[PDB]
């Protein structure tokens, strides 16, 4: 899960 | 902060609320770029994983710029440039970081970094018009760009999102500084  | 940065930072603690009541997973299933060819026609998806953020600092940093630079661009440019340069970002940083690593990512700051290029060309190339990047926030912005970059946060960072948001706010603040 990537944050941005 | 205008009507578009309120129900922006508004949607995003409604948002993250969900997700501390529901967990992650059940909100992203809801709201994550289309996963699955079954939801390809789900429309909201192309722009609602801005809205999503995984951790308390994700939330917290990508809010302030958002007030800042997006409550900065809303007063003098207008509620409409906002609109704009927020659903544009969205589209196409969601668009790169899905391409990169798949529809798992979420957070508002593709759009954060359109508004950090946008805001700071559009003051180099034009100052008249009234919005610039001050000096130190410049140095803040660089530093946060830099930390996604090298991975210096818990979480791993959405990269595709980040270049692909800045080329638009870039694009954006060129197309506009030439009048």
């Amino acid at each position: 899960v990537r944050m941005x | 902060a205008g009507p578009v940065t309120w129900v922006m930072m508004i949607a995003c603690v409604v948002v993250f609320i969900a997700m501390q009541i529901l967990g992650d997973q059940e909100v992203m299933l809801w709201l994550a770029w289309p996963f699955d060819p079954t939801l390809k026609f789900e429309f909201w998806r192309y722009f609602t994983h801005a809205l999503m953020h995984f951790s308390l600092m994700h939330i917290l940093f990508n809010l302030l710029w958002w007030w800042y630079l997006g409550g900065a661009v809303e007063k003098r440019l207008g509620s409409g440039k906002l609109i704009v340069i927020t659903l544009i970002s969205a589209l196409l940083s969601g668009y790169v970081q899905q391409k990169f690593s798949g529809p798992w990512f979420g957070g508002l700051s593709g759009v954060v970094y359109a508004l950090m290029g946008y805001v700071w060309l559009r003051g180099e190339r034009d100052p008249q018009s009234g919005i610039y990047l001050q000096r130190g926030l410049i140095i803040f912005a660089l530093i946060w760009i830099v930390a996604g970059w090298f991975d210096l946060f818990g979480m791993s960072m959405a990269n595709g999102a980040h270049i692909a948001g800045l080329a638009v706010g870039l694009a954006m603040a060129f197309v506009d500084s030439l009048n």
